[PDB]
């Protein structure tokens, strides 16, 4: 009788990966809110 | 029947006992404010 336990711990960085390496993009993506904060949040209470 | 006496005096010492964990650990009830901090962590970041 199989049973799955656990899952692949995974953690993204936002700015990497919305904005790759781009000053602009960055400023861009700063007026946006704690969108970043809260994925971050989630991945990190999914790890734990 | 024969151990009346012993038994009702180690219930008396064991609920004494929980009731001074209790009151000593602060970090007992942790289920339930993290539940209540999720909740506000939730509603601070709608708002803001």
């Amino acid at each position: 009788e199989i049973l799955p336990v656990s899952m692949t711990k995974t953690s993204v960085d936002c700015t990497m990966y919305i904005c790759g390496d781009s000053t602009e993009c960055s400023n861009l993506l700063l007026q946006y809110g704690s969108f970043c904060t809260q994925l971050k949040r989630a991945l990190t209470g999914i790890a734990v | 029947y024969e151990n009346q006496k012993l038994i009702a005096n180690q219930f008396n010492s064991a609920i004494g006992k929980i009731q001074d964990s209790l009151f000593s650990t602060p970090s007992a009830l942790g289920k339930l404010q993290d539940v209540v901090n999720h909740n506000a962590q939730a509603l601070n970041t709608l708002v803001k």
